[PDB]
């Protein structure tokens, strides 16, 4: 079905050149870079991954502060942020600002379904929470029903985002 | 603390900021006076006449905060003007940047009210027609 979509996307599927040479892994590559950032590929073995993939250490001794990166090609720093208190409107430039970006960033949405009796369950704790705006001037008390009703259409479906940068 | 007192959290109006403890805040952008170009007897009696207009300023635990401050104005655009004549003289008077004072001095005045639910909406309405009237 992606693929079905994203044929003007110029996208790709991973994990098909697993097996090249001597058991390649494809995917796990990528994984190398979420890891560490490193390009190291890490062909399949009698083990799972998560026994060896920290090549390249990431260290946590800093409480919140920036943590460190034990390498072979050097050592590096880095340092995170989270973001919350999302506003409900959606910009068509909405992070096309990093065009030069110069923090060797990686960014991370992440997305989980939601059962449609925990949707109805979110989706009244929703309108029992939110509703309750004190004259708020940007109209947040519409949203919220048109989101049920939405989601009994099916097309603003929600789910568990959070993401990381 | 001092990062952690929680001095700004809006949940009255535009005009009015609140903190926790039903401080109420609004502020005032204020371009000034040509004090250097006007009488300075012309100046004592603005100052006067502001300080009757201070007179209408009750005590009811009211405060002004007067920030005046000066900066760096460098996000002036400096950029070529698209042709050859005005971009040329344009790169001559750029030649008379080399320093000559550019910073710039802004002049703003923040309205406190201090108190001393429904009391806290009723306190809140007459700090908003206070204000207004203030404003105005």
């Amino acid at each position: 079905t992606l693929g079905q979509s994203f044929k003007r996307y110029g996208a790709e599927l991973l994990s098909v050149y697993e097996k090249g040479g001597h058991a390649f892994s494809a995917p796990l590559e990528f994984l190398a870079r979420l890891v560490n950032g490193e390009h190291i590929p890490m062909p399949i073995c009698r083990d799972r991954f998560s026994d060896y993939m920290a090549v390249n250490r990431p260290m946590f001794s800093k409480w919140g502060e920036v943590g460190e990166l034990r390498s072979l090609t050097g050592l590096r720093r880095f340092g995170m942020l989270e973001i919350r208190e999302y506003d409900d409107a959606t910009e068509p430039g909405q992070l096309n600002v990093l065009l030069e970006s110069d923090y060797e960033f990686v960014l991370t949405h992440s997305f989980s379904v939601l059962s449609r009796p925990a949707a109805k369950e979110y989706l009244q704790r929703h309108q029992k929470n939110l509703i309750d705006a004190r004259d708020v001037a940007t109209d947040q008390i519409e949203e919220i029903d048109e989101a049920l009703n939405q989601l009994i259409s099916g097309h603003f479906v929600m789910g568990e985002h959070h993401c990381t940068l | 603390p001092v990062g952690q007192f929680i001095p700004y959290s809006h949940h009255v109006t535009d005009t009015i900021i609140s903190t926790k403890n039903a401080e109420y805040l609004s502020v005032w952008k204020i371009d000034g006076r040509s004090h250097q170009s006007a009488s300075e007897a012309d100046v004592f009696q603005w100052i006067r006449e502001l300080n009757n207009t201070l007179r209408g300023i009750s005590s009811a635990n009211l405060s002004l905060w007067t920030h005046i401050v000066r900066r760096r104005v460098y996000e002036y655009p400096d950029a070529e003007f698209d042709n050859v004549f005005c971009r040329q003289l344009d790169e001559k008077y750029r030649e008379s940047f080399t320093g000559y004072n550019l910073m710039v001095n802004d002049l703003y005045l923040t309205v406190v009210y201090r108190p001393v639910p429904d009391q806290k909406k009723h306190r809140q309405e007459s700090c908003i027609k206070a204000l207004e009237d203030i404003n105005r």
